Order: structure tokens, then C-alpha cells, then sequence
């Protein structure tokens, strides 16, 4: 079926074809590439709009009919998980491989070839980068301290929040090991939540231990504070897998009223339920009550007279990570709660956040929990959004420095070392593969070329002194200078890369080099 | 076709007209309608018989439709402008125009990076502002009528509020708070303690 | 009124099969370069704008939508290739395609299609009896069940840690798929239990399941621990007295009331135990300790009892003995019990273990290694699983042959010489099959790197001067000798496939002029 | 250092045509001979 | 790097308690200008709502200091800053000379299209308004009634310095974003 | 970034004279050697 409009590739054709089609999502994005780049307007399909650099919302934003760029984007996929800064670095590594690539299909080397050519040249690259990369934990503390917040800086250096980064950069570090463990070194996404509304500065962000759940406490005149009441275990509160009502059976389902006898007295059971539904709050203890759906005007009315707090309209995946950063459990019946189930947390307050009148609340935790929310204030909803994402990325980088202590100068001084490495055992591996790593070493040298001409310097005379000072005087980390300084060596600046983070990106560069060399022939069919 | 649904991206080329060329288009428009012995401007619908005559910089603007994606860019910025004040958003479309179209001979015969010519800009702006100021005057003129004049002031402003109770001393204390710092206003320069 | 071609006209005469051939030579080189675990991969983008890439015969074929008819039949054994077979989808095609390229110029020559038709079938019919001969399958000459295996399986854990006792290594990984039913063969029965202590080669296969001494009891040496038939009992949660984990909260202000729950809990184990008895079940085997409760009762009435073991192992007990699992202990009907020929406990590493033996109805075993280290030992159980699994599909078929050109060069060659001695137009027909039998090893060359001009010419000059079974090696470039190697095919796929592509390439010759309706 | 030094590089490369394009014309492979050379004038010198 | 830094001091920091509370009092600050209020109310909503309406109070009459306060208009102010970044276009690096220079040819356009729509030579009375600044007499400006240059501080023309600060502050925000634009997104349509 | 856009065009009017210098040398490439391809003239 669908004969017509088939579009049909071979070998011949393809493969420059293929290389084509890299190299035009490639160059634009070598224009936002670094913090001289351009910060590009985008808007997405559920009305956020917001403006940045960040790759992997251009690209995921990018709809195109090149089945060898969408690759690109099912990369970015993966890799926005693992990190999500390194989206514009793995692309034009990838696309410098595919330029390189190109070349050796004209000498005659083949595609599977090539694909085996850079992946011993990869797995070289990562042991000559480990022998010249540097500890922390292993040298100082104190600057342990101080380099994951000049790192968090230099993200942050290309957004409003430069002026006010301190107290981010701080909040940032304190998010991210809350939900991990020193030793298993694990960081997960979905523990740290990210959240923002409109009203207030930057400077009012708090950072909070618990989750949000944007509720204002139901009727008003429930108080905006829970205490701990006279040295109370932590505070409980109580979690309902069922709504708040009386319960009705599944056989039936219908309720019969014959007169007014029988309408006053089920008016009155129903409301003898709702006092035999909150007794098994007071018994077991539960300051506020949490439930996934919404609650009667009589149920605010029992519930303001004994002083309990009332949540409603929980969605299932936020009840969750209440139980868990409280060390609570998931009650199903109403009659099963006890002091041992419900969730104790610090304490549970209302705190209004400037103008807005949303009046939200806040679980906060003493102990370590697993759920963190950040929560960022701004005066336009653009500008929410644009600190949210940079602290977002601030996460993800001080993610991959607590992973490996160990790290790399970079600055586009990583690349250099990389590529002068491999240049020089390329000359002691003999055979067809010793141009596959000649041209893996002239690939690497892509990064700093694309970063020298963003910040206004020479790319093949930056490239080519940065190699002198790294040989002829001594083996140090020398890169381009993406922001304004005096002079070179970004090794005085004390600017680091994550080792495991630049990994990472050549790894993943390489698998999609090799897997974009492993298609020869594009099927798409038309549209009927 | 990457994007889509009317999201496009503009040629390298293109779009660097349409950054400046296409910018100066858009503050052609307010160009000749600067001053008050300014020009004015012709809006006509589609219905021609609703059209209308205004010199305002912030009707024409708005009135329009832009097609070029470089051009809502400025609408943004004539709301930032009209947030501070409510005059002079003509001034700095046509400022801006200025600014992008010399930035065309600051790339072309030029080469020069575009954030060293913001760079440049940014050590220009510094300079302009600070010949502002030496050139500054002002109608403070009779400040020891002045410096009175802003005790009674402070005491409107304590009005329906509970400081209400004695004004004499709590209009000394906000009066004192301004005249004596001798720089800037802001509220940075001032320490709230509250015991 | 009604049409049923919908009016679409179609051409008849000798450019009709020219239509036909050109068809599958497109579906054959979209497949060329999918020949093979390091070929390339095809992209396909369906109306339903659903990206999927994949090198798998079945999945490609079935998502390119070929509206050509003689063209489907090439994806219509495909299916049938990957449903009978499973294996050689993608070169069935390849292999019927080059035949049909292979008979192009047959066509121009004015060669009928009915002596192009018995010429591949004489060949086919020739190749599945040198298929025969060259398929080597032995029981009783020079071999046994295991050493057949056993070699195979030598050279893949070659080069190891463990190579210098390899030696009886091999022979309990082709004893762990024997120990089970050969008709169902799967690799997540050989699982291994590791024992520390010990020396390597001192470990010992168990056809049953084994498990550690869970009992840090007093009570010990009483039971038997040799049993003829003894019938074993399956069971989960709730069977001693005293619970180990959820205990409940019981206030008594007597000490006769705290005596009542305790004796109320003592007659309802003691209903459970006599339930036992009268089942007559002398092994009981559960996920939860055993207290002292049932350790006594159990002993007087020569009935073991072992609580404790792992999830792992309890998995393993039921298929061993041939019976089911039991929720509770209320419910343990006679039907769950099993039996093994022999039970006993071992003193090897150390450590007492409990453990059954030579049981004719278990479909698991269990594999008990030991070494200086658990480590080391972790190291052996992934070296020997990569072994079982390689003799587990040879155990399923035991007819294979020689495979990286091996065989494939053999045929084509035989082949050609069969032509020498057959007069007629037959003898350029079967050349052509031969011929048509390089596409084969041509495309797993040019796919993982080789030179197929090269390799051709090489292989070809070996293969033809002394041993016949000089194969091609997939790593390193270079002529070689696969059965030296031990890298084999089963010859089931290579017979089915000469049987499908041949018939599946004579079928479409076979009409000169093909009307087909639209719609 | 600078402009001049990545034209060394060109200029070594674009000295390997003449080499290049003999083991075109004369039937053998070309990337294949190619590589032959520099593995062996590593260690002679125009002994091949 | 050591003894290279920006340091502050004080001359005395003395320790005080106020509201039963230990408080630190500063003395002497190096080139110190602020001062702090300290409230001390009977109860926080007598805190909360104070200091409230005290930056309120504090704002209109920061709004008078801010406003009301003028400079030279007619050309003079425009021309004037053209002066100071000639004076910046003199010492610079390399590349941000042009850049430099440019910002002051938009300076000179501002008077120049002033004097487009009010029907005289822009041309002559522009650059003779640079040369009559550039060599003393800083006060003087364009006359868009006569025709002419005369002095802006006898005429009585001038325009609102906080007015002058918006437009350059807003320019600058402006051509930041859309110099550094090598490519433009168009934006979806709402 | 922004570099020297190169309005006229003198140094594309060279590139087209190099393809048309390169494309003699294509033809003599098959030339060289003992064993190159002979050319008809």
C-alpha cells in the first residue's frame, strides 16, 4: 500500500545525503553554543513561553522531516535524563565525527569501518583524559564547597540570576544532596521538584524540604500554622485513598426517599458519618487531613470546629512523595488509620507569598528526606520561568560533580588535550584505522574552533596556540575564553567539567555516530 | 521543514536584515512622529471606513500587525518602557533603530563580534549616564522650602495607617532617612529592624 | 458499472517477468545491507508517522507496504521463515533474489522458464543430499551426548580464569540441560547457588535443588536424614507458633489469660501438624523459620522440615518434584506432593546442606560451585551460563553444519562439478545456482568490513585445495577453518531455505504474462 | 603557531595525491597501499 | 590571590542590647551614607504594617528627588552625551572602537531627526552643535523656534532626567538581545 | 558571531576558477603513471 510519494534511498546516495542533513540542525545551533550564545524565543504547544539557550528545549521544540536529525532528538531524549546541559555539545561532536566521517568514505573506508574507527578511538581518548584529570575530594574540602558554587555560577552568569546567584548557587547544592546518598551517588529527576509562580523577586526563593500541593488550607478560618502540640511526635497528618463521604454500596447504588420522614432521617445519616469519619482522625492523632477529592460545606464545618485542617483535590503521584519525605503509609480504608501510618513531619504552615493569592503551604522536614521542592519567585511569569530552568541546570551540573569527584579543566581546554593524545598514539596504530584516529583527533578540535568563533577570536589561531602552551612549555589545561578575563589558563580561573559528565558526552556522541553510519537507506511512506 | 505550524527559522542572512532592516521598518513608523512638530500616521482596516489619525507611538505600534518575528520583539520592549513611564516609547523605538542601523556597518565593512558590541555599548551607556548626571539640574531650587516641604509629605503618606498616631516624629525619621543618605534612594540603603 | 480493476491497465508479454525480476532485486538490496549481526539497519517511517529502526527481517518487511504481488511473496515466506524457523529471514530473500537475478539473463537468451525451473530443483535437490553428508550429526561414533557438547562449548570458555580446570567445568554444563526434559529448553532453570570455601574444581552438579542451614535452633541430629520416597510439601507464610514478624497487641490482666492465647495458638498448629501427618508428607519446605513447636512433633514421626529458604530456591523445589504451591497451611492437600529417589546432607564447603538428589521428575537442577572467593565464583557462574545457553539451542537441534562460507562454498562448488557431467541446458542453469550461492557470504563480508573481491578469490582457492571445511573468520580477516573453531549453523535453516527461496523464485518465472487487478 | 600552522597540515595531505592516485591507476586498493607506506617508512627511510 | 580585593572597615563596632535582645552598632564606616530605622512596636502587626507604610512614605518622597529633577533638553543632553563617548571612543581596546563610535552617531541622530519634521537643515545645526560643545560652552542646544543654537539655560528648555535614564536603559536592553541574533524563532500564534 | 560580510564577491568568481583548474586535473589524474588511462583527444 502508499506506492506514490515513497521516497527510497541507496548507498550511493544516502550517505552524502546523510551527512548533509547533520550539518544544517549542526550550524544552528553553533550560534547558541556557549554563554556568548543566543538566547532563541520559543513557545510551546501548551502556551509556556519562555526564552533560552538550553539545547535540549530548542531541539525538543525543533519538527522536521530529516529522519538522520531526528536522531538528534531521540539522543537528547536519553541524554536530557542523564544531564540536559550537554545537548549542544554532543551534537556538533556528533556532527564534527560525521564531517570526518565523510571524508574517509572517499578514501574508500567503509561506513562500518568508521564506526569501529572512533569507537577505539573514544575508549583511547578516556584514558588519556583520566591520567591528566584532577580530584577534589581528594585535595581540598574547603574548595569542595567552593567549586560547586562557581560552578552553579557559571550557568547562572548568563541569566538575571547573576546578580542574586549566591544565594542560588547555595540552593542548588543543598537540593541536590538531599536526594541522594554519598556513597550510592544516585540523583533522580522526580525527587526534585520544580515549581514557581508569578509575584515576588528572585531573592524571596525559598527552598523547601516537603512537597507543596498549592492549597490555601480549604475554608479560611482553619488556622495557617499546625503546631507540634506540647512535644508531639513530629507532625501527623493523614492520607485517604477515598473521598469523604458516606459510603454507598456497588450493588445498588440508589437511594430511595418516600417522604420527609426518611429525607430528615438520611439527612442525618449522612451527617453521622462525617462525625464517625473524623473521630478516626482525633484517634489517631492527625493534625491536618490530605484527601484526593474535594470535600462537602459540611465537612469544612465539623473540621473547623475541632481545629483540623482540611487538603483537597491530591493528584495520586503527589500522595506519593508526602508519605515518603514524611515516613508515612498509604492508609486505603478510613478505619485503618493509626499513629503509626500517618506521616510526621516538622510542621505544617501557611506562609503568603508576596501579592499572590494563591496562599500556598509548606511540609517542611529536620531530617534528610527523598522529596525536595524548589520553589522560585519572580515579578513576570518569564522571568519564573527563565530561573526556574537556570536553577534546573544548575541541578544537573552540580548532579555530575557530586557522581565523580574527580574532574577536567574545561573551557575548551578538555577537547585540545583530548585531541593532542590521540594525534599522537594515531602515529603508533598502524593499518586502515590510523586515519579513523587522525580524523577523531581532528574532530575533537571542533569544540574550541566553534567556541573561538563565538567569542570573537581567531579559531584556527586560538587552536593552534593553545597547542603550544600544552607542549613545548608544559602538559597543563589552557582553554578559549568563553567569558571576559584578563588573560588564558582557565586552570587559574579554578573553571571544572564533571569527568563523568564529559564521558557522557563522548560516549553518547560516538554511539549515535556509529548507529547514524549503521542506516544506509531511508523508508517514508506518503499520506493516504 | 523543521518547526512548523507557523513556527519558522529565519536565514542567517534574512535574519539579520530582519533584525535591523526589518527593526527599522518598525521604527520608520514612529520615526517621523517624534517631537511634538512630528508628522502623523494612517491606520485603515479592512472596512477602510473605521480608520483613524493618531501621532501616538504606542497606538501605531500596537495597531498594526507585524509579520516579522523580529518586530514583536520590540512591542515587548515598548511594554517594558511604558511600565516605567508613559512617555517616550517613540523615543526609544527610533533610538533603537538608530542603534541596529549602525550595527549593520558594525558587521559588513566592519567585523566586529556582537557582544563586544554590546560590550562597547554597555561602556558607552556607562559614560552617557554619567554625563547625564554632571549636566544634571534641577527645580529642587530653595531646598530649605524644599527640605520642609517633604515633612508634610510624609505626614499625607501616614494617613489611614496606624504610624498615624504621633506624626512629628515619624515624618523626622522618613525625612531623615532620604536627604541624609546623598545618593541613592533605594530601599538597599535602609535597615528595618523590627523588635 | 461495477469495475473491478477500477480501469487500470497492465502490460502482458516477456517485459512482464522483466517487471517481476526487477521487484525483487529491490527488495533485495534494501535487504543487503540488514545480512548479518553487523549489517546496517533500515529506517521506515509508516503514514502513521511511527519511527522505527530495526534490523530484523520480519519487522522490515512487514512495514515497507509493498503493493508489487509477486513481490509479497518474498515477504510471505519471510513470515513463514521466522514462524517454522526463526532464523534467516532477511537472506531467504536475498538468496531467492539473487536466483532471480541469476536467471535475467536466461530470459534474454530465450531460455524457457520450465528447464529454469528443473534446473534449480536437480540442484536443490543435490544440495540437501551433500547438505546431508556435510551436516555432521553423531550419537555413538566417536562421541557421546556430552562430548559433542562438550567441545563446542570448550572453545567459547576458552581463554578464561577457569581454562585449566575447564575440564570439569564443560561437563556439568551439558549435564545441567539433560537433567531436564529435552523438549522444553530454557536457560533460567541452570541457575547456580554458590558456595564459599573451597577449591574450584572439588564442586559437584545436583540434579535437584539445594539450600543452606537455616537452623540456629537447638534440637539438632534428631530426624532422619535419609529417605526412600519421601513426599515434600510446598508451603508460604503462617505455619510455626510463635510468629517471627506482624505480631498484635493482646492485653491480659490474668495470668490464666495469657495462658489461654498461648494454648489457643498450640491447638491450631497441632490441627496443622496432624494435617501434615495425614497427608503424610515427610518433607516440608517454606519461606518462613520453623519453630520448636513443629521441629518436636515432626521428629517422632521421621518428618523433615526445613524453613528459611530463599525465594530463589523455592522456585526450583516445586519443578523439581513435580507438585504445587500451597498458600497457607490450613490448605495443604495430598495432590502438591512430589518425590525424589534420594535425600541426603552434605558436609561439602564446610557448611550443612540439605539438598535433593537423582529426582526423575525434576525439570530444573541446581549447580553448586565453590572457590577461594564469592566473587571469583560469580565470575564462573556468568562464565558457565554463556556456555549452557550455547549448547541449549544445540540440544534443540543437533543436526548443524558449518557455517561462514563453509557450507556455502561446498554446495557451489559440488554443484558445478554435478554440471560437468548433466548435457543440456541444465548444466548452465545449475552453474548459475552456484553462483547465485555467493551473495551469501558476500554481504556478511561487505557488511562487517571485509573485501568480498578479495575473500572470494581467497576463500574459494583454500576451500577447493585439501579440507572441505575451511570456513571464514568473522573477527579477524583471514581464511580459516570454522569447524576447527566450532562455529556452526543448524542445518534446518539451510535447508529450509534453499527449499523456500528456489521455489519461491521458480513460482514467479513460472507465467509469462501476469494480469493483476487494481483495488 | 597561528594561521600558518594548520596550512602544514594541508600541505602534508595534499602531498599524499601523487602516491595516492599510483595505486589507483595501477589496480590496487587505495587506501589500503596508502597505509602500507606510512607503516613502513616509520621505520626505514625510502627504503620502500 | 592574596592582599588583591575590594575591603571595607569601620572605625568602631560596638555591642548593644535593645528589646532584650544583644544588637551590634557600627561606628565610623569608610565613606559610609545610609542610616537604619529600627521600629519597636508592641506587637508584629504593629511591626508588619509600620514598616509597610514606612517604604511607602519613603518612596513618594524618593519619587521627588528622582523627579522634578531635569536636564538640558533641545539637542543639548543628546549632544552632550556624544561628547562623553567621543571621550570613551578615544581610549579603548582594538575591536570595541567602531562599536564605541557608533553609539555616539545614534546620539547625534536623536536632534537630528528632531529637526527633520520641524522643517529645517538638520545637518548645519547639528554639526555645529558638536563643534560648539566640543570646545567649551556645554550649556548650549538646539532652538527649534528660530532656527538657530542658542544657550538651553536662557531659553528655559529641559526635559526630565529620569526620562533620559528610561530611554538609554531601555536601548541598551534592546540591543542586547537583538545584536546577539544570528537567527530568528518566529513565535507561535496565539 | 558577526564577521565581514564580503558584499562583492571577487573571491567566488576564484573559487569557480579553481573547480575549473581542478577539473583539468581530474582528467589527468587517470594519466599518471606507467599503467594511467590513455585519453581521447
Amino acid at each position: 500500500k502508499d506506492q506514490g510519494n515513497k521516497k527510497r534511498q541507496h548507498g550511493l546516495e544516502a550517505k552524502k545525503s546523510h551527512i548533509l542533513a547533520a550539518r544544517s540542525v549542526a550550524s544552528i545551533i553553533k550560534t547558541s553554543l556557549g554563554p556568548r550564545g543566543l538566547d532563541k524565543i520559543l513557545i510551546s504547544p501548551d502556551g509556556e513561553i519562555t526564552i533560552t539557550n538550553d539545547g535540549a528545549t530548542i531541539l525538543s521544540q525543533m519538527e522536521l522531516d530529516n529522519e538522520i536529525a531526528k536522531l538528534l532528538v531521540q539522543l537528547s531524549k536519553s541524554q536530557d535524563d542523564e544531564i540536559g546541559d550537554g545537548t549542544t555539545g554532543v551534537v556538533v561532536l556528533a556532527s564534527a565525527l560525521l564531517d570526518q566521517a565523510l571524508e574517509l568514505i572517499q578514501k574508500g573506508i567503509h561506513p562500518i569501518k568508521i564506526a569501529n574507527g572512533f569507537d577505539e578511538a573514544a575508549k583511547l581518548a578516556i584514558s588519556k583524559l583520566e591520567e591528566t584529570c584532577d580530584d577534589i575530594s581528594a585535595s581540598n574540602d574547603e574548595l569542595f564547597r567552593d567549586f560547586l558554587l562557581r560552578a552553579a555560577k557559571t550557568s547562572l552568569g548568563s541569566k538575571i540570576v547573576s546578580k542574586d546567584h549566591d544565594r542560588f548557587a547555595e540552593m542548588a547544592v543543598e537540593a541536590v544532596i538531599n536526594v541522594m546518598d554519598k556513597d550510592r551517588k544516585d540523583v533522580d529527576f522526580d525527587l526534585i521538584k520544580m515549581q514557581g509562580r508569578v509575584g515576588g523577586s528572585i531573592s524571596d526563593s525559598k527552598l523547601i524540604n516537603g512537597v507543596i500541593l498549592d492549597k490555601d488550607f480549604s475554608h479560611p478560618q482553619m488556622p495557617k500554622c499546625v503546631l507540634p502540640k506540647e512535644g508531639s511526635d513530629g507532625v501527623k497528618l493523614a492520607i485517604l485513598t477515598c473521598p469523604f463521604e458516606p459510603p454507598k454500596p456497588k450493588t445498588k447504588h440508589k437511594l430511595d426517599i418516600s417522604s420527609v420522614e426518611e429525607y430528615q432521617k438520611l439527612q442525618t445519616y449522612e451527617q453521622d458519618k462525617f462525625k464517625e469519619m473524623i473521630d478516626d482522625v482525633k484517634k489517631a492523632g492527625a493534625d491536618v487531613v490530605i484527601c484526593q477529592w474535594g470535600f462537602d460545606d459540611e465537612a469544612n464545618h465539623l473540621l473547623l470546629q475541632n481545629d483540623l485542617p482540611a487538603v483537597r483535590w491530591v493528584g495520586g503521584q503527589e500522595l506519593e512523595h508526602i508519605a515518603i519525605s514524611t515516613n508515612g503509609r498509604i492508609v486505603p480504608r478510613f478505619q485503618d488509620l493509626s499513629k503509626d501510618k500517618l506521616g510526621t513531619c516538622s510542621r505544617i504552615y501557611e506562609q503568603e507569598f508576596g501579592t499572590t493569592k494563591d496562599r500556598m503551604l509548606i511540609i517542611e522536614q529536620s531530617k534528610e528526606t527523598k522529596t525536595v521542592t524548589c520553589f522560585v519567585r519572580g515579578s513576570n511569569k518569564m522571568i519564573v520561568d527563565e530561573a526556574e530552568r537556570a536553577l534546573h541546570d544548575s541541578l544537573c551540573v552540580v548532579r555530575n560533580l557530586v557522581k565523580d569527584s574527580r574532574v577536567v579543566y574545561g573551557g575548551g581546554a578538555a577537547e585540545v588535550t583530548m585531541s593532542l593524545a590521540v594525534s599522537e598514539e594515531a602515529d603508533k596504530q598502524r593499518g586502515i584505522d590510523q586515519y579513523a584516529f587522525r580524523g577523531f583527533a581532528q574532530a575533537l578540535d571542533t569544540i574550541p574552533m566553534t567556541l573561538a568563533e563565538n567569542s570573537g577570536l581567531d579559531p584556527i589561531g586560538t587552536l593552534s596556540t593553545l597547542k603550544s602552551k600544552q607542549l613545548k612549555e608544559k602538559i597543563s589545561n589552557i582553554g578559549v575564553d568563553c567569558l571576559g578575563y584578563g588573560s588564558n589558563d582557565m586552570k587559574e580561573l579554578f573553571v571544572v567539567d564533571p569527568f563523568i559528565g564529559k564521558k557522557q558526552q563522548i560516549l553518547l556522541a560516538t554511539q549515535l555516530c556509529r548507529m547514524i553510519l549503521k542506516i544506509d537507506n531511508v523508508i517514508i511512506s506518503g499520506k493516504d | 521543514q523543521i518547526f512548523g505550524d507557523q513556527v519558522t527559522e529565519e536565514r542567517a542572512e534574512n535574519a539579520r536584515l530582519s533584525a535591523f532592516v526589518g527593526a527599522i521598518a518598525v521604527g520608520d513608523l514612529v520615526k517621523s512622529t517624534l517631537g511634538p512638530k512630528g508628522m502623523d500616521k494612517l491606520l485603515q482596516s479592512a472596512s477602510s471606513n473605521t480608520c483613524m489619525v493618531t501621532n501616538d507611538g504606542a497606538t501605531i505600534l500596537k495597531s498594526i500587525p507585524l509579520d516579522n518575528p523580529a518586530a514583536k520583539v520590540l512591542v515587548n520592549i515598548s511594554k517594558v518602557q511604558d511600565d516605567e513611564v508613559g512617555d517616550g516609547t517613540t523615543s526609544v523605538t527610533v533610538l533603537s533603530a538608530e542603534l541596529l542601523r549602525e550595527a549593520e556597518k558594525l558587521i559588513d565593512q566592519s567585523k566586529i563580534h556582537p557582544q563586544t558590541i554590546i560590550e562597547g555599548y554597555r561602556l558607552a551607556s556607562a559614560a552617557a549616564l554619567d554625563a547625564l548626571t554632571k549636566a544634571a539640574v534641577d527645580n529642587s531650587h530653595d531646598k530649605t522650602m524644599f527640605r520642609e516641604d517633604l515633612i508634610h509629605i510624609a505626614k499625607t503618606t501616614l494617613s489611614s495607617k496606624i504610624l498615624s498616631q504621633d506624626k512629628d516624629h515619624f515624618a523626622e525619621l522618613a525625612t531623615n532617612a532620604i536627604l541624609r543618605l546623598k545618593g541613592s534612594t533605594n530601599l538597599e540603603h535602609i535597615q528595618i529592624i523590627k523588635i | 458499472i461495477v469495475v473491478l480493476k477500477e480501469g487500470t491497465d497492465a502490460s502482458q508479454g516477456k517485459g512482464q517477468i522483466i517487471s517481476n525480476i526487477n521487484a525483487c532485486v529491490a527488495v533485495q538490496e534494501a535487504l543487503k545491507p540488514t545480512l548479518g549481526p553487523l549489517g546496517s539497519d533500515i529506517l521506515i517511517v509508516t503514514s502513521n508517522q511511527k519511527t522505527t529502526i530495526s534490523n530484523d527481517g520480519a519487522t522490515i518487511l512487514k512495514l515497507l507496504d509493498v503493493v508489487h504481488p509477486a513481490a509479497k511473496t518474498l515477504v510471505d515466506i519471510s513470515r513463514a521463515q521466522d514462524a517454522e524457523v526463526g532464523d534467516g529471514t532477511t537472506s531467504v530473500t536475498i538468496l531467492a533474489g539473487e536466483l532471480m537475478k541469476e536467471a535475467k539473463p536466461f530470459l534474454e537468451e530465450g531460455i524457457s522458464s520450465h528447464l529454469i525451473m528443473k534446473g534449480y530443483r536437480k540442484a536443490v535437490s543435490l544440495a540437501v543430499e551433500k547438505i546431508n553428508e556435510l551436516a555432521v550429526d553423531i550419537t555413538s561414533e566417536k562421541s557421546s551426548g556430552r562430548e559433542l557438547l562438550e567441545r563446542c562449548a570448550r572453545t567459547a570458555m576458552s581463554s578464561k580464569l577457569i581454562h585449566n580446570n575447564a575440564d570439569f567445568f564443560v561437563k556439568m554444563c551439558v549435564d545441567a540441560v539433560l537433567s531436564l526434559d529435552r523438549n522444553d529448553l530454557d536457560d533460567k532453570l541452570i541457575g547456580i547457588k554458590k558456595i564459599p570455601g573451597g577449591a574450584m574444581e572439588e564442586s559437584l552438579f545436583i540434579n535437584g535443588v539445594a539450600f543452606k542451614k537455616t537452623f540456629s535452633y537447638a534440637g539438632f541430629e534428631q530426624q532422619p536424614k535419609k529417605f526412600n520416597n519421601p513426599k515434600i510439601l510446598s508451603l508460604n507464610v503462617e505455619l510455626e507458633l510463635k510468629a517471627e514478624k506482624d505480631n498484635a497487641e493482646v492485653r491480659v490482666e490474668h495470668v490464666e489469660d495469657y495462658q489461654a492465647i498461648v494454648d489457643a495458638e498450640w491447638q491450631l498448629i497441632f490441627e496443622k501438624l496432624r494435617q501434615v501427618e495425614e497427608t503424610g508428607a515427610n518433607i516440608v519446605l517454606s519461606k518462613l523459620p520453623i519453630g520448636d513447636l513443629a521441629t518436636q512433633f515432626f521428629a517422632d514421626r521421621n518428618i523433615f522440615c526445613a524453613g528459611r529458604v530463599s525465594a530463589d530456591d523455592m522456585n526450583r523445589v516445586i519443578q523439581a518434584v513435580g507438585g504445587s504451591i500451597q498458600s497457607t497451611t490450613s490448605d495443604i492437600k495430598p495432590e502438591h506432593l512430589g518425590t525424589c529417589a534420594l535425600f541426603e546432607e552434605m558436609q561439602i564447603g564446610s557448611e550443612r546442606y540439605n539438598l535433593f538428589q537423582g529426582c526423575p521428575q525434576a525439570k530444573t537442577c541446581t549447580l553448586l560451585l565453590r572457590g577461594g572467593a564469592e566473587q571469583v565464583i560469580a565470575e564462573v557462574e556468568r562464565s558457565l551460563h554463556d556456555a549452557i545457553m550455547i549448547v541449549k539451542r544445540a540440544l534443540q537441534n543437533k543436526l548443524i553444519v558449518a557455517g561462514g562460507g563453509a557450507t556455502e562454498m561446498e554446495v557451489s562448488k559440488c554443484l558445478r562439478d554435478y554440471s560437468k557431467t548433466i548435457a543440456g541446458k541444465q548444466q548452465m542453469i545449475i552453474n548459475a545456482f552456484a553462483k547465485a550461492l555467493e551473495v551469501i557470504p558476500r554481504q556478511l563480508c561487505e557488511n562487517a568490513g571485509f573485501d568480498a573481491i578479495e575473500i572470494l578469490n581467497k576463500l574459494r582457492l583454500a576451500h577447493s585445495k585439501g579440507e572441505k571445511w575451511y570456513g571464514v573468520v568473522f573477527e579477524t580477516e583471514n581464511i580459516g577453518d570454522n569447524f576447527a573453531k566450532f562455529v556452526w549453523e543448524p542445518a534446518l535453516v539451510k535447508i529450509n531455505a534453499l527449499n523456500s527461496a528456489t521455489e519461491a523464485t521458480n513460482l514467479i518465472l513460472s507465467v509469462d504474462e501476469t494480469i493483476t487487478n487494481k483495488g | 603557531e597561528g594561521v600558518q600552522a594548520f596550512i602544514w597540515q594541508e600541505f602534508a595531505s595534499a602531498l599524499e595525491v601523487i602516491p595516492t592516485t599510483l595505486a589507483e591507476n595501477a589496480g590496487l586498493n587505495s587506501i589500503k597501499v596508502v597505509t602500507e607506506l606510512r607503516s613502513k617508512h616509520e621505520n626505514g627511510e625510502l627504503n620502500d | 590571590e592574596p592582599s588583591k580585593c575590594k575591603l571595607g572597615e569601620c572605625d568602631v563596632i560596638e555591642e548593644i542590647m535593645l528589646g532584650e535582645q544583644p544588637f551590634l552598632k557600627f561606628s565610623g564606616c569608610k565613606a559610609g551614607e545610609a542610616c537604619t530605622i529600627v521600629l519597636r512596636g508592641a506587637t508584629d502587626q504593629t511591626l508588619d504594617e509600620a514598616e509597610r507604610s514606612l517604604h511607602d512614605a519613603l518612596s513618594v518622597l524618593s519619587q521627588t528627588t528622582k523627579e522634578t529633577r531635569t536636564v538640558l533638553g533641545g539637542g543639548c543632553a543628546e549632544m552632550v552625551m556624544s561628547k562623553a563617548v567621543d571621550t570613551e571612543a578615544q581610549n579603548i581596546d582594538g575591536k570595541k572602537s567602531l562599536a564605541v563610535e557608533a553609539f555616539a552617531r545614534a546620539l547625534r541622530q536623536l536632534p537630528t531627526i528632531l529637526a527633520d519634521n520641524a522643517g529645517f537643515d538638520s545637518s548645519e545645526l547639528v554639526s555645529k552643535l558638536r563643534s560648539s560643545i566640543y570646545n567649551g560652552i556645554s550649556t548650549s542646544g538646539l532652538d527649534l523656534n528660530n532656527g538657530t543654537i542658542a544657550d538651553m539655560r536662557q531659553l528655559g528648555i529641559v526635559e526630565s532626567y529620569k526620562l533620559k535614564r528610561a530611554v538609554v536603559s531601555s536601548a541598551s536592553e534592546a540591543a542586547e538581545v537583538l545584536l546577539r541574533v544570528d537567527n530568528i524563532i518566529r513565535a507561535r500564534p496565539r | 558571531n558577526a564577521t565581514f560580510k564580503n558584499k562583492e564577491k571577487p573571491q567566488e568568481v576564484r573559487k569557480a576558477n579553481i573547480i575549473a583548474a581542478r577539473s583539468v586535473a581530474d582528467a589527468i589524474r587517470t594519466s599518471l603513471g606507467p599503467k594511467g588511462m590513455d585519453k581521447m583527444i
